[PDB]
């Protein structure tokens, strides 16, 4: 187990390259500006609870 | 047919992140 | 600005080519939920939450920010007091 | 070659698909001529068009009135959002928030979009009109 996870390790450390310029990415930020969405504060196991309810 | 155009719009701005350069 | 929690609650309470767009951003709310699961030595947290008009999604908004030698010191916390515990104490919780 | 479902000589109909969990063999071969087919010499060919493969399958009020309760519920040059946040500021009135949001509930879900930034006179000018 330490030699396969020291084997990934390598692969990601061979494998890494420097990523390409572009544009700053907000989804969120584009998804405030419309309004057919509104923001509030709730507990994180209520939106837990909407979130898989949706999903289902 | 307006909400459409809206999500239409936001699809237009992700991909505006990388327009010049993809087509 | 933001929302009273009970106008929302309400929304997924009582619950469409409005309601058809944005179900495409599901699995990016569930990347969003799952980032943000609260610490062990945390008891509440309180998150902010971008939803639909009509409770079709709902998301987190919020990137998990640590410092990282409290984070680490606050790990290794936990690590002394559960090999505290396991010392000291097993009933392994039953799944779903 | 192929043969027809003529020269099978006995098939017969499927009277029960399972009992008591085990699956019964409709003793027919048209299931079979389904998905392949024989030849002369009575070997089987399957159909193999399965591209997407698909791994589980494989092993089985009126609106006025609404207006009416909207023009009731608000204040003069106040929008319905910015009274949500006011009588959500537990509340205050936990019972005319929940009237509020469920009246504009009731009107989204008529197909009027948008009736969160929406003042008390725009209202009243779509109820007289």
């Amino acid at each position: 187990s330490y030699q396969k996870l020291l084997k990934y390790y390598v692969l990601n450390a061979l494998k890494h390259r420097p990523p390409k310029a572009q544009k700053k990415r907000y989804l969120f930020r584009s998804f405030k500006a419309t309004k057919f969405f509104q923001s509030t504060k709730l507990d994180w196991v209520e939106v837990g609870l909407q979130v898989c309810r949706q999903g289902y | 047919e307006e909400a459409d155009a809206i999500y239409a719009a936001l699809d237009k701005r992700m991909d505006e992140r990388r327009k010049e350069r993809r087509e | 600005e933001d929302m009273p929690p009970e106008h929302v609650r309400k929304i997924i309470r009582d619950h469409k080519r409005v309601y058809l767009g944005a179900l495409k951003y599901m699995p990016h709310a569930v990347l969003k939920l799952l980032e943000n699961m609260p610490m062990p030595w945390e008891q509440i947290r309180d998150v902010p939450v971008l939803y639909h008009i009509t409770g079709a999604i709902s998301f987190v908004n919020e990137i998990p920010w640590v410092i990282e030698p409290v984070y680490i010191s606050q790990w290794g916390s936990m690590w002394i007091m559960m090999r505290r515990e396991k010392r000291d104490r097993f009933k392994r919780m039953r799944f779903p | 070659d192929i043969l027809a479902s003529e020269d099978v000589e006995g098939q017969e109909a499927a009277t029960l698909p399972s009992e008591g969990g085990v699956r019964i063999t409709p003793f027919n071969l048209q299931e079979e001529m389904e998905e392949g087919h024989f030849d002369a010499d009575g070997n089987y060919f399957l159909n193999r068009d399965a591209q997407i493969r698909d791994s589980w399958l494989d092993n089985i009020m009126s609106a006025q009135a609404l207006l009416e309760g909207l023009l009731e519920l608000l204040l003069p040059r106040e929008t319905v959002a910015g009274a949500l946040r006011r009588l959500g500021a537990q509340p205050s009135s936990p019972q005319r928030l929940d009237r509020l949001s469920g009246l504009a509930d009731q009107m989204v879900a008529r197909g009027n979009l948008g009736v969160y930034q929406e003042t008390r006179e725009r209202l009243a000018m779509r109820l007289k009109g």
